[PDB]
């Protein structure tokens, strides 16, 4: 009955579950964490990662 | 400067060691070039270490 109220806050959860979910995602690079690639990169070509 | 060995490839922008670290060191930038040759005709004077 109540499931058109339901849709949006489904979508918003979902919209913001996706969101945080593409943090823990490199993109072509040593990994998605920021302290793990000045610590393990020279800081000229850190910032090509 | 008269910086000689395996560490002419560390007088650049970043890439740290003992040579590019505690004598001299080129900015992150450093737009310009690296001119380097090779000294065994004219360096060769042992006693003035």
């Amino acid at each position: 009955a109540l499931g058109k109220l339901q849709d949006v806050v489904n979508h918003n959860a979902q919209a913001l579950n996706t969101l945080v979910k593409q943090l823990s995602s490199k993109f072509g690079a040593i990994s998605s964490v920021l302290n793990d690639i000045f610590s393990r990169l020279d800081p000229p070509e850190a910032e090509v990662q | 400067f008269v910086i000689r060995g395996d560490e002419v490839r560390q007088i650049a922008p970043g890439q740290t060691g003992n040579i590019a670290d505690y004598n001299y060191k080129l900015p992150d930038d450093f737009t310009g070039c690296v001119i380097a040759w090779n000294s065994n005709k004219l360096d060769s004077k042992v006693s003035g270490n």
